[PDB]
């Protein structure tokens, strides 16, 4: 089932012989242990599919011409109210931050309550209402489709949040630069980048 | 014969010794029943000025 | 003329002659290109 | 700059310490003739001192409101601010000296051990294999590497322990 | 074996055995065990092979330059001649440079460790032109004039790969206490050869004997 | 007042016998060894504390160890 090698190659890794996503990645043998393992395929999904919904996050502000992604706590400072597509939702930051934590601890509580190996990372039933997981084949392959998609969401996220720092600008005017004029608009111009430019 | 053979080299185990997991000539081997049997020679010496001492069988292992 | 030499490989004295060596050359290299503390 | 400290050639308190350091010769000078070895031996002494003086300065040293030149020792600000030779680049100098003085002790111990007698060897060395050893050593650093990544520089709980 | 860098008694130990270029010279010793002088052969590829197409940019371009035909500038300072144009590539060329390479050296640096270690399906579908027949020395590179059985056109290869390495120390030196570019150094040392030398007026040595 | 401990690995030197000046060590038969010797500390009560013995003992690791203890005017030395 190996999707295929980062490293054309490599050595292969035994620890990593048969699950989804396998490359032969694995070089400093973090999951050399079994049980270790299982708990960071836990903690990659849950990684992922927190980023995946984050990242459209971010551009849907930008792209549908709402602001910024950085902006969006700022009106606490200034006092006014947030909005979600200007409807201008009218709670407080101490009732968001209340229902926050009392919500999501009632979730994730839950979650770590499954105590079934395999449904901890893929679970059935209620989070799969249309029924796309019956299928084996399809289920295989819409694994390796989750974990793919995913891992540009991370690595990406991180790139919002690094090209904000050295650079003000938002996303979609970040990239105009690129486009505009490659050779001279790079991260290694940003002078904060690359030490000695 | 009981024990190693003349001339060989053996690794002592002692954990009491000077000489421990250090190498030495196995000088000769007594099969009278004796306790510690094996003598045993090194080049270096011990903090007294000894370089022989009488080892057992369960004491010492082959080289390296 | 075999022990004589083998005197000479003695430690005391090829120690001296170590000594003379490094000695002569740090004073030599004071002497020439004088008193250095920054490597240009 | 860096650290609040003045270079060395706009310092008052340097060229204070110049004309202080050549003053005492000059008191000295006037004790004795002209074209006397004394007189030959303090001006070279000042010549050196004038010398010393403008090639610190030259150097861009950096001197303290005592008027001394200070040194800096982070790779970072001494390659931003142009004072690598001062500190950075002299550990280099100093660790391939020291490398090849481990690297050739290493190798005589190693083989005069391999023969009869090795107490001998160290009391009455044997000066042609030193001297060898002491001219196949502009490498040093080659070699350890080859010893470290081939596995043969350590040995393996073959060493005596005292419990 | 080849013949001996010193022609007179100077044993070799371990380059008795076929290599190209063998010429006995390893007085430090350094290619003892074979596994590290596998490695080092691959250096003086890449060296050889990279500075000599290095040095025509600074000798085949410096003739035409002193002889008058391009107005073009010395390696010494050519570099501070392209940032300055109105349309210039400022400094993301090290990083690119590295970026680059990075993606083909990882490629030759698996490939001294796996021989023949590219996969079926890894790259799109030239990945059987990249297997090689022997390191350092790869098939599907060069297109013409690698068929013949006595390979040891490789001799010529080495021969002139060291000489080019001694040129760019030479280039690199001279023009750190001559001042001028190289070619301009050969045409006064034929004008004038005894006066303009690395003794007298190339200060390499500290000599200064007015008398 | 001092204790006098020999051990197994004795192989009937004598040495420290010779050695210590107060006669506190005395050879006896046993079948330990191939000198059929072996050494003992019947009169400990004598014992100065002087451990020229140990110093006699010739095997990597002492067979005779003593072990000072409470003083006395025997292990003390004294004249008075
Ligand atoms: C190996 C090729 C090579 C060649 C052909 C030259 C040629 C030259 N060098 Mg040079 N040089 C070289 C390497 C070379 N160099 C290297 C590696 C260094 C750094 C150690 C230097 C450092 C240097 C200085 C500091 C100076 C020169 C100068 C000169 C010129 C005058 C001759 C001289 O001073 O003696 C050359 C002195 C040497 C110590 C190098 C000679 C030793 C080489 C390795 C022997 C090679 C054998 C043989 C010549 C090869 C034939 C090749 C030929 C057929 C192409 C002359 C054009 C002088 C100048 O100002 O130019 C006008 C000068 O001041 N060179
Ligand atoms: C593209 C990402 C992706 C993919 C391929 C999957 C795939 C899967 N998930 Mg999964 N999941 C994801 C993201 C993803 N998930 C995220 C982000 C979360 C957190 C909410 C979850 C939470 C989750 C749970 C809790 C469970 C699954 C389950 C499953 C499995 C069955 C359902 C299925 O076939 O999904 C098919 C997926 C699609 C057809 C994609 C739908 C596309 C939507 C509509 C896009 C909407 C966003 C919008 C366009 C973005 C706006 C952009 C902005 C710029 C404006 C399958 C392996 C179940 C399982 O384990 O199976 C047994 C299960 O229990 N997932
Ligand atoms: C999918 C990942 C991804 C993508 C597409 C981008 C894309 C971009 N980044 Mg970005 N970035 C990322 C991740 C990413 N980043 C991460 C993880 C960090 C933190 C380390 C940053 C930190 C960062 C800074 C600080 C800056 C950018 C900037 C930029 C823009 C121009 C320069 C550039 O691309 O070089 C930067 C990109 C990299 C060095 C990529 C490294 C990671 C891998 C190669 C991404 C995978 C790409 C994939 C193969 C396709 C461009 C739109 C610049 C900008 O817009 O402001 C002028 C800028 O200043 N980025
Ligand atoms: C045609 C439009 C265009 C042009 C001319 C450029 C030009 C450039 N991009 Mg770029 N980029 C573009 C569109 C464009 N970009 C778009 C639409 C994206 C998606 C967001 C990116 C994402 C992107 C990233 C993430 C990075 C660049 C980087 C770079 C620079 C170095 C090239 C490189 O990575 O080395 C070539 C190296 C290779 C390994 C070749 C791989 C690609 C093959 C040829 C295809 C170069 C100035 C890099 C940069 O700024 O670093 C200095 C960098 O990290 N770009
Ligand atoms: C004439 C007076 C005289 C003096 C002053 C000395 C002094 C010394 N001898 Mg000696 N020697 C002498 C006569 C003398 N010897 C005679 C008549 C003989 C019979 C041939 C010998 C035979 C002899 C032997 C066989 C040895 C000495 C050694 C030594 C050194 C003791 C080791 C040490 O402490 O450093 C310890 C050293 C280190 C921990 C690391 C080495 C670094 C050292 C210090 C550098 C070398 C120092 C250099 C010799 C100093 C110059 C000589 C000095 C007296 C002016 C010591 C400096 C021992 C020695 O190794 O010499 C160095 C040693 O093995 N000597
Ligand atoms: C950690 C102790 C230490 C250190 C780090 C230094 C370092 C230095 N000393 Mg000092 N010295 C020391 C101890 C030390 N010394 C002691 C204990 C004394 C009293 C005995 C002296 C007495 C002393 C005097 C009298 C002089 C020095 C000088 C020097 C400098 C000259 C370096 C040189 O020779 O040029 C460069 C040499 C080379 C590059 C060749 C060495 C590398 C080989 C050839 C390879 C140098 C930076 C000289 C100086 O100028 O003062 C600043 C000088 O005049 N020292
Ligand atoms: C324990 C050793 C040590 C210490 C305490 C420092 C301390 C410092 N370094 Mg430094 N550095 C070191 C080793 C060290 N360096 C080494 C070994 C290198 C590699 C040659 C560097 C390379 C380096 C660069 C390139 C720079 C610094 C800078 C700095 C300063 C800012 C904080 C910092 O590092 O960024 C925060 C680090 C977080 C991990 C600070 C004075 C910066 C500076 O110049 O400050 C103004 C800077 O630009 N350092
Ligand atoms: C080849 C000889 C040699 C070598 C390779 C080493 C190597 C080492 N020693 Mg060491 N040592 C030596 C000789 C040597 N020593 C001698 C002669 C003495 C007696 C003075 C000591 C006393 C000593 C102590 C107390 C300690 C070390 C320690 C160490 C380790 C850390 C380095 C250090 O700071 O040591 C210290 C360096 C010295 C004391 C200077 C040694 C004197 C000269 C400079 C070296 C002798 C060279 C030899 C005489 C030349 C023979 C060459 C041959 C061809 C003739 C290191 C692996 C430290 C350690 O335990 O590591 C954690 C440590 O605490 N050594
Ligand atoms: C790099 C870069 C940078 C620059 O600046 C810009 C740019 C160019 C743009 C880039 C960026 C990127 C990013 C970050 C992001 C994007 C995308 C993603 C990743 C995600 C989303 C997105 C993702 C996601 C997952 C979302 C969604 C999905 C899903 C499935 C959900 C839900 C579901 C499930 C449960 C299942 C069922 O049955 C059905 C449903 C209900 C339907
Ligand atoms: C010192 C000095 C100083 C003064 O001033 C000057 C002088 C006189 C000059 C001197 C020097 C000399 C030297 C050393 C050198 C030179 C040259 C060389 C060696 C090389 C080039 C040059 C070299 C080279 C190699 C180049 C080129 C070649 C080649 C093959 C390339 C490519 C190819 C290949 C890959 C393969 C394929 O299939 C084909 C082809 C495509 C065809
Ligand atoms: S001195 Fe030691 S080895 Fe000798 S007889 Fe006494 S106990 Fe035995
Ligand atoms: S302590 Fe002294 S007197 Fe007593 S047995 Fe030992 S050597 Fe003899």
């Amino acid at each position: 089932q190996r999707a295929g090698n980062f490293a054309p190659g490599s050595e292969p890794k035994e620890y990593l012989n048969d699950l989804p996503g396998n490359f032969n990645f694995d070089p400093l043998e973090l999951g050399k242990e079994k049980g270790t393992l299982q708990r960071y395929r836990e903690a990659e999904l849950i990684h992922c599919r927190w980023a995946m919904l984050g990242a459209a996050g971010c551009l849907a502000v930008e792209v549908l011409g709402l602001g910024n992604w950085y902006d969006a706590p700022l009106w606490a400072v200034t006092g006014d109210k947030p909005t979600w597509f200007g409807i201008e939702v009218p709670f407080d930051i101490a009732t968001i931050l209340g229902v926050e934590v009392v919500a999501m601890a009632v979730a994730e509580g839950l979650r770590n309550d499954n105590q079934d190996m395999e449904k901890r990372l893929y679970p059935g039933g209620a989070f799969d209402p249309l029924g796309f997981s019956k299928d084996p084949k399809s289920f295989e392959d819409k694994k390796l489709k989750e974990l793919k998609n995913g891992r540009l969401a991370m690595v990406a996220c991180l790139g919002f949040a690094g090209q904000h720092a050295a650079t003000g600008k938002p996303i979609l005017a970040a990239l105009g630069d690129h486009l505009s004029s490659p050779f001279f608009n790079n991260f290694a111009t940003n002078g904060v980048s690359v030490p000695g430019v | 014969e009981i024990g190693p053979k003349r001339g060989s080299l053996v690794k002592v185990l002692r954990p009491e010794s000077y000489w421990y997991n250090q190498v030495g000539k196995v000088v000769s081997v007594d099969q009278s029943g004796i306790r510690y049997p094996v003598v045993v020679r090194f080049e270096n010496q011990n903090y007294a000025g000894v370089s022989t001492n009488n080892y057992a069988l369960d004491e010492i292992e082959e080289v390296k | 003329m075999k022990d004589f030499t083998t005197y000479l490989s003695t430690a005391p004295v090829v120690g001296l002659g170590w000594a003379i060596f490094t000695s002569g050359l740090l004073i030599e290299i004071n002497r020439f290109f004088p008193d250095p503390l920054v490597f240009s | 700059d860096i650290a609040g400290l003045t270079p060395c050639s706009e310092s008052k308190a340097y060229n204070k310490l110049e004309r202080k350091e050549l003053k005492v010769l000059d008191k000295r000078l006037k004790q004795y003739e002209p074209g006397s070895a004394p007189y030959l031996a303090l001006q070279a002494t000042k010549e050196r001192t004038e010398n010393r003086f403008k090639t610190y300065a030259k150097q861009g040293l950096l001197c303290g409101n005592d008027g001394l030149p200070h040194l800096i020792s982070d790779p970072g600000l001494a390659l931003r601010f142009n004072h690598a030779g001062e500190v950075f680049i002299p550990t280099f100098g100093f660790l391939y000296v020291a490398g090849y003085i481990g690297h050739v002790g290493r190798q005589y111990i190693i083989l005069s051990k391999e023969d009869a007698k090795p107490t001998d060897k160290e009391i009455i060395l044997d000066v042609p294999l030193a001297l060898k050893l002491a001219f196949q050593g502009w490498a040093w650093p080659l070699a350890s590497i080859q010893e470290l990544r081939n596995g043969s520089l350590l040995e393996k709980d073959e060493n005596i322990t005292v419990s | 074996d080849r013949p001996l860098w010193y022609p007179g008694a100077t044993p070799p130990a371990h380059l008795d055995g076929s290599m190209l270029g063998d010429y006995g010279f390893d007085p430090l010793r350094l290619g003892t065990n074979p596994d590290r002088m596998k490695w080092f052969r691959e250096a003086e590829l890449t060296n050889g092979r990279w500075a000599m197409a290095a040095v025509v940019g600074i000798l085949f371009t410096d003739v035409f330059t002193s002889i008058g035909l391009v107005g073009l500038p010395k390696w010494w300072e050519a570099g501070a001649q392209t940032y300055p144009i109105d349309n210039q590539t400022l400094r993301t060329l090290a990083i690119i440079e590295f970026l680059l390479f990075g993606w083909v050296e990882t490629k030759r640096l698996y490939d001294l460790r796996n021989p023949g270690s590219q996969g079926d399906g890894s790259f799109l579908g030239i990945t059987d032109g990249l297997k090689g027949t022997e390191n350092g020395y790869p098939g599907g590179i060069f297109d013409p004039l690698g068929y013949s059985k006595t390979s040891p056109e490789k001799l010529d290869e080495l021969q002139n790969g060291r000489l080019a390495m001694l040129a760019f120390l030479g280039f690199a030196s001279t023009a750190a206490v001559n001042g001028q570019g190289p070619i301009e150094s050969l045409q006064t040392h034929l004008a004038d050869p005894f006066h303009v030398t690395f003794a007298t007026n190339g200060v390499s040595i500290p000599h200064f004997t007015e008398f | 007042a001092h204790v006098v401990k020999i051990y197994d690995t004795c192989i009937g030197c004598t040495q420290c016998v010779r050695a210590c000046p107060l006669d506190v060590l005395e050879m006896v038969p046993w079948d330990g060894c191939k000198a059929a010797q072996m050494a003992s500390s019947p009169r400990t009560e004598d014992c100065v504390g002087c451990k020229r013995c140990e110093t006699a003992c010739p095997t990597d690791f002492l067979s005779v160890r003593v072990y000072l203890g409470n003083e006395s005017t025997r292990s003390l030395g004294l004249a008075y």
